[PDB]
């Protein structure tokens, strides 16, 4: 049982693990609560991976059901354990990611049948972060299945992080890489100060972090339509010289293809190639 | 009395009557070695115990 903190360095466990299967000549099964990670895990294990084949069983698709590492969801898994499935008794490995987010009422009974169900050749590995109810799960399946499980955990993360609070063009630290408040920073902040963005409120950060060499930012706004007015306000501004462009182009024109002729002409689709020449998305 | 001096040949396998002394000795050095399952048996017993 592996709880870290994030940006810790989680995926090397599942590797090696898959590794190790390899080399026994065994079956590994990675399986996720959300359906949209799979396809991303999917694509990042056949990128890294060369001599191992990879398979998908999604409620969508299915691909290769007899390589030897296989992603899949929860419900697939319990299904297959229903239907009593002869690669089952090939499987050393079994991984479950992000077991913090099965804690809702739909995505715990699966998970706790599927714990229940599994015989008693499959090891387990789990992943998840640092959350208050941690011991207990452990000790559950390790009662349950009647097998030595070991809790390791991280100190604290890799990078650190700081909080600072933006006002009438600066940016003021106000919590370090400590996690220690500072009250004078507050208290300046509060005096410098003596509603809603402003039509030059975005250009007016997207200079003053651009030159810092601290570009790459995420905005979060929540409102679908406040975002795209965000984008809107956003002119004359570019990060694509001659050559990002049109790799961004054919990108674009090259993915699209798979639709149909008169569905590539939706004012969605045109907005975002717009948007996207430039190094702008929502 | 033919029979009974002729069995192993009259009741065997079959091989073929002119068949060269290297060709049989190949065939034969073939299948003292271990068969695809033996070595796939051989590398899962690590696995499971
Ligand atoms: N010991 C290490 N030293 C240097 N870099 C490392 C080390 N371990 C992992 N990394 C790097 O961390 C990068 C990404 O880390 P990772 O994706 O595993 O974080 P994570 O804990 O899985 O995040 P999440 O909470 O979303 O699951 C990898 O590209 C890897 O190169």
């Amino acid at each position: 049982f592996v709880a870290a903190h994030t940006s810790a360095g989680k995926t090397v466990v599942a590797e090696y693990a898959i590794a190790m299967a390899h080399r026994n000549m065994t079956k590994t099964i990675y399986t996720s609560p959300i359906k949209a990670l799979s396809n991303q895990k999917f694509r990042d294990f056949k990128e890294t991976f060369d001599d191992v084949n990879i398979g998908l069983i999604t409620g969508d698709v299915q691909i290769n059901p007899d390589a030897n590492c296989l992603i899949m969801t929860t419900e697939i898994l319990r299904s297959m354990l229903y239907r009593g499935a002869d690669l089952i008794r090939d499987v050393e490995f079994v991984i479950f990611d992000q077991v913090h987010y099965v804690n809702d009422q739909d995505r715990g009974v699966v998970w706790e049948e599927v714990i229940i169900m599994l015989p008693q050749h499959v090891k387990f590995i789990l992943l998840s972060a640092t959350v208050p109810n941690t011991y207990e799960f452990a000790n559950w399946i390790g009662r349950t299945k009647q097998k030595n499980i070991y809790v390791i955990s991280t100190p604290k993360r890799p990078v650190p992080l700081e909080i600072n609070i933006w006002a009438k063009k600066e940016l003021i630290p106000v919590i370090n890489q400590n996690s220690e408040f500072l009250e004078a920073n507050f208290r300046k902040h509060k005096e410098i100060l003596n509603d809603g963005p402003s039509k030059k409120t975005w250009p007016e950060i997207v200079n003053y972090l651009r030159k810092r060499e601290l570009l790459p930012m995420v905005v979060f706004v929540f409102s679908k339509k406040r975002c795209e007015e965000y984008a809107d306000w956003l002119e004359g501004i570019n990060f694509c010289n001659n050559k990002e462009k049109s790799q961004i182009h054919m990108f674009i024109e090259k993915s699209i293809t798979r639709l149909k002729k008169e569905d590539r002409d939706l004012p969605q689709i045109l907005k975002t190639r717009s948007l996207l020449e430039r190094g702008i998305a929502v | 009395l033919s029979l009974k001096k002729h069995n192993n040949e009259l009741l065997g396998i079959f091989v073929p009557c002119n068949l060269p002394k290297t060709t049989r000795k190949v065939a034969i050095e073939n299948f003292n070695r271990p068969s695809p399952d033996d070595i796939i048996q051989s590398a899962q017993l690590n696995a499971f115990n």
